[PDB]
């Protein structure tokens, strides 16, 4: 006898393209703007 | 005060108390803990590394794709879990950092 060609069915041989692929993460951080800010009591200029 | 190094240090004072007057049946007292450690990442690490070892081989996967799930459904899921895990690393041991980068001096010899 002869079998010519035969192969397995179905598993890890059909998976070899798809890893799958991974990704990327990031924070999750900010600031605030302070540029407007002055004190809200204010007598010391009255020295004038 | 005894255990400060097991605590996310940019979330200062990590506690919420509640105190009910009414005990468990026929007993003087109790308490209930609900904790948010990052250590929980070890379980989702396991389950992602385990999933990976079934999935890069198509183990058991015939049974679920047999109920109509597309390969994108398991890949989005795994990706989704992996993202949760990648985040948990980014919350773990972290410092109060403010996202700056290395800079250097100019010149004072104006033209």
């Amino acid at each position: 006898p002869d079998l010519k060609n035969v192969k397995s069915k179905i598993g890890s041989t059909e998976n070899l393209k798809h890893q799958p692929g991974g990704g990327k993460v990031q924070i999750i951080n900010k600031k605030l703007d302070l540029s407007n800010v002055q004190s809200k009591c204010g007598s010391k200029d009255n020295i004038k | 005060n005894k255990n400060s190094s097991y605590f996310v240090e940019w979330i200062p004072n990590n506690v919420k108390t509640a105190v009910c007057d009414i005990p468990p049946r026929g007993l003087k007292m109790s308490a209930t803990f609900i904790g948010n450690s990052t250590a929980i990442q070890e379980l989702f690490k396991r389950i992602s590394e385990q999933f990976t070892a079934m999935f890069r081989r198509k183990a058991f996967l015939h049974w679920y794709t047999g109920e109509g799930m597309d390969e994108m459904e398991f890949t989005e899921a795994e990706s989704n879990m992996n993202d949760l895990v990648s985040e948990y690393q980014q919350y773990q041991d972290a410092t109060a950092d403010e996202q700056g980068e290395f800079e250097e001096e100019g010149e004072e010899d104006e033209a």
